[PDB]
């Protein structure tokens, strides 16, 4: 009865990281693509601030 | 005359005997298969626990 706990909860416990995995670098990316398209806005408000 | 037959009539309180003790190795048997089983729903719960414990760990990991 052990035996098939521990080798149930395993093979949830490399399926449910192996699928966050997937959704980690998705959400990496859906905060790239926001600010590479938001980006001359930054540097524009950042210069107006060094020439002091 | 009661010779041969004179010795049915122990055997008959000794078997009344030996049938009240066929009573206690069956009740016996009970409480034994009531054991027996409650320490497979001891056994049972805590690894329920131990999965549901688990997977919410590898869930906040994630």
């Amino acid at each position: 009865l052990e035996a098939q706990y521990r080798e149930r909860e395993r093979a949830e416990t490399e399926a449910l990281l192996a699928r966050y995995r997937e959704r980690a670098e998705a959400e990496a990316k859906a905060v790239r693509e926001k600010a590479m398209a938001r980006l001359d806005e930054a540097v524009a408000l950042v210069l107006k601030e060094v020439l002091p | 005359k009661l010779e041969a037959i004179l010795s049915q009539e122990v055997e008959a309180e000794i078997q009344a005997l030996l049938q009240e003790a066929e009573a206690k190795a069956e009740a016996v048997k009970r409480e034994a298969e009531e054991k027996a089983k409650a320490l497979l729903q001891a056994r049972e719960r805590a690894l329920e626990a131990q999965y549901r414990a688990a997977l919410r760990r590898a869930e906040s990991a994630g």
